[PDB]
C-alpha cells in the first residue's frame, strides 16, 4: 500500500508536473497561436496594405 | 520685356520651396526619433514548476 500510494504520489506528482507542463506548454501553444495569428494577421495586413500600397503605387 | 514675369515666378517658387525646406529640415532632424515599441510576449514558455502565489 505504501508502495502503491507512493508510486501513486509520484505518478500523480509526475502527472501534475506533466499536466502542468502540458498546461504551460498549451498556455504557450495558445500564446504562440495568439502571436502567430497576431503576426499572420499583421502579415496579411502588411500584404493587404502592401497590395494597397502597390495599388496606390 | 520679361523682368516682371521672371521675378514673379522666382518669388513664387522661392516661397513654396521655402515652406518645403522649413518642414523637411526639422523632419529630418526628427526621423530616427520616429520609432516604435516591440510588444514582446512572454507566454510562460520558460517555466518548469508551479508558481508560489495563491492564484495557482
Amino acid at each position: 500500500l505504501d508502495k502503491y500510494s507512493e508510486a501513486l504520489k509520484d505518478a500523480q506528482e509526475k502527472l501534475e508536473l506533466a499536466e502542468k507542463k502540458a498546461t504551460d506548454a498549451e498556455a504557450d501553444v495558445a500564446s504562440l497561436n495568439r502571436r502567430i495569428q497576431l503576426v499572420e494577421e499583421e502579415l496579411d495586413r502588411a500584404q493587404e496594405r502592401l497590395a494597397t500600397a502597390l495599388q496606390k503605387l | 520685356m520679361q523682368a516682371l514675369l521672371g521675378a514673379r515666378a522666382k518669388e513664387s517658387l522661392d516661397l513654396r520651396a521655402h515652406l518645403k525646406q522649413v518642414k523637411k529640415e526639422d523632419t529630418e532632424k526628427e526621423n530616427r526619433e520616429v520609432g516604435d515599441w516591440r510588444k514582446n510576449i512572454d507566454a510562460l514558455s520558460g517555466m518548469e514548476g508551479r508558481k508560489k502565489k495563491f492564484e495557482s
